[PDB]
């Protein structure tokens, strides 16, 4: 993927209505609740023992902000996602030791969060465009693993 | 395994879906066909575009199977036995596709149930759909 | 996928020792035995009732040879697998309606068949090169799906 | 579900493996790290140098657990209970990686058991490794 011009416009239009800080915290939080083995990377974040403990965890929210911030910046470069995320790919491999499968899990949780926030506005074609985006971003973040 | 809280959450959320089960089933299928075009390989005999009578009808069948699974949440292997036979011996959908439909069902529920689709309920529904999927692929080999 | 010059040499060298008739028949046969739901695409091949029937089936053997022949041709296009399999990708999508996940399953089985034949000669580094190849071929065959 | 025929094939094949199990476990790990480098993200604390004693030691542990699972093939959930606890609560390896290790174990067996690795035994071993993987991820959430 390979987004169509109509899909790029749809992605950009919806994202203009997104509070990136807020959606970021929500997405990372839900990742850790729905797939709790992903908590393995965040022992230093403190209390993750209940859904509320995770979702309201200040360090989770803070991290979610920086993660979706990087995601947001990448939306300006949909034709070169691999290059855009190359240094973050290398970092997540060499320094953070994060299985790239986690990027796929986060992408699908993000899509759920967008649907939750936007409701009927998150139409099936709009979802399809965002699925291309989160797949591209996950693939790009996985690309420099070795 | 589904916890007591999971089962409470699934019953509450699906109960709220209520009469919309069939509509939401069809919407999840459409979302799947658009988002994951490889799933269309299982429906070459279908009209898959929006407003499809075949998709609406199939959505109802899928939804009704899920409603039955919720009603028999402690005995899904047996409640779904005939359906798992059909999947194993005839439909023979690759297991990866069940995750794709499950995701699209979650997206559909999130889009329609703002108050109900909490992180905990989200987690429970994902487990539930994974468990249903496991039953439906349990007789493949 | 991006093979190293050293891996390209290892792939080509091993393949020069491959009996395509045997390996092709064995690979398609084992696909149908190990993942029997894949038999859904080959009802016209006749008797697939037992493992012996599958492996000994003339149409299975003939098809396996043909499939591996196309695979072999792809090995001469390692820097452009997408281009060389573009035609077959469209075919499998639009005419054959084959879920691309099956390409990965076949790749798995092929690697097992190569290991079975070559034994200790199928070293971990040689396997790694061939995993790059089968992933590349599967991705190339899936690339034109729509 | 593992059929009685599956269990016969697995017991026979693993019996042939015998005291080579530890060696084959280490080889399967080596094959996995090389073929599927993302799996190395679970071992940053390991020495992954060629012929690593730490990797060989881990191969022995993996092999011993599999040998125990073969010996208790009728009741693997109970036999692997402590190990499944550790995986769910501590190790927390993403489920996709179990298929990668399973494949590399099959490749290793195929390379060492030219006579025993028939299509039927291949199928049974694959089902067995998938079943072990299911038990090891059964308490994840
Ligand atoms: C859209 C996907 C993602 C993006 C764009 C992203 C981006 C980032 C960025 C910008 C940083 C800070 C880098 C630095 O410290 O120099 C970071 C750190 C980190 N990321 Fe990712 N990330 C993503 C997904 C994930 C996922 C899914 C996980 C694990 C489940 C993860 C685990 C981590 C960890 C553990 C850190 C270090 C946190 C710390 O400082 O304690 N990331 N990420
Ligand atoms: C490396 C992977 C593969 C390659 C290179 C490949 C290549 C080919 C080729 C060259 C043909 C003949 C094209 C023609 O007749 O014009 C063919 C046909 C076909 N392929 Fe594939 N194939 C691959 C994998 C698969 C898999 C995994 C499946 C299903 C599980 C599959 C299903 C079929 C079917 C059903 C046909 C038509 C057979 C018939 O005529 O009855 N292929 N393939
Ligand atoms: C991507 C493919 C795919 C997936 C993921 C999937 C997942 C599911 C799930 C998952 C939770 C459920 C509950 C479910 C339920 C059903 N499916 Ni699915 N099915 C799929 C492809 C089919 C196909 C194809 C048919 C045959 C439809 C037809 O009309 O020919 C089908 C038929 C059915 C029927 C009708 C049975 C009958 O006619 O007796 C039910 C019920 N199903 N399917
Ligand atoms: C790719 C990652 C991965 C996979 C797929 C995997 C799959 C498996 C399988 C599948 C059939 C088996 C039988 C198995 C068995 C074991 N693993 Ni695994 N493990 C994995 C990564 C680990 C890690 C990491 C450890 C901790 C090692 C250490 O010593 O720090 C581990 C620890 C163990 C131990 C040691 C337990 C103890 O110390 O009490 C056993 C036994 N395992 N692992």
């Amino acid at each position: 993927v390979h987004l169509t011009p109509e899909e790029k416009s749809a992605v950009t239009a919806l994202w203009g209505k997104v509070n990136v800080d807020e959606v970021g915290g929500e997405a990372l939080g839900r990742l850790l609740v729905v797939y709790p083995w992903t908590q393995r990377f965040f022992e230093s974040f403190g209390d993750l023992s209940t859904p509320d403990a995770v979702m309201g965890n200040p360090k989770v929210k803070a991290h979610g902000k920086k993660v979706l911030g990087a995601f947001s910046d990448g939306l300006a470069h949909l034709d070169n996602l691999k290059g855009t995320f190359a240094t973050l790919s290398e970092l997540h491999c060499d320094k953070l030791h994060v299985d790239p499968e986690n990027f796929r899990l986060l992408g699908n949780v993000l899509v759920c969060v967008l649907a939750h926030h936007f409701g009927k506005e998150f139409t099936p074609p709009v979802q399809a465009a965002y699925q291309k985006v989160v797949a591209g971003v996950a693939n790009a973040l996985a690309h420099k693993y070795h | 395994v589904l916890s007591p809280a999971d089962k409470t959450n699934v019953k509450a959320a699906w109960g709220k879906v209520g009469a919309h089960a069939g509509e939401y089933g069809a919407e999840a299928l459409e979302r799947m066909f658009l988002s994951f075009p490889t799933t269309k390989t299982y429906f070459p005999h279908f009209d898959l575009s929006h407003g499809s009578a075949q998709v609406k009808g199939h959505g109802k069948k899928v939804a009704d199977a899920l409603t039955n699974a919720v009603a028999h949440v402690d005995d899904m292997p047996n409640a779904l036995s005939a359906l798992s036979d059909l999947h194993a011996h005839k439909l023979r959908v690759d297991p990866v596709n069940f995750k794709l439909l499950s995701h699209c069902l979650l997206v559909t529920l999130a889009a329609h149930l703002p108050a109900e689709f909490t992180p905990a309920v989200h987690a429970s529904l994902d487990k539930f759909l994974a468990s249903v999927s496991t039953v439906l692929t349990s007789k493949y080999r």
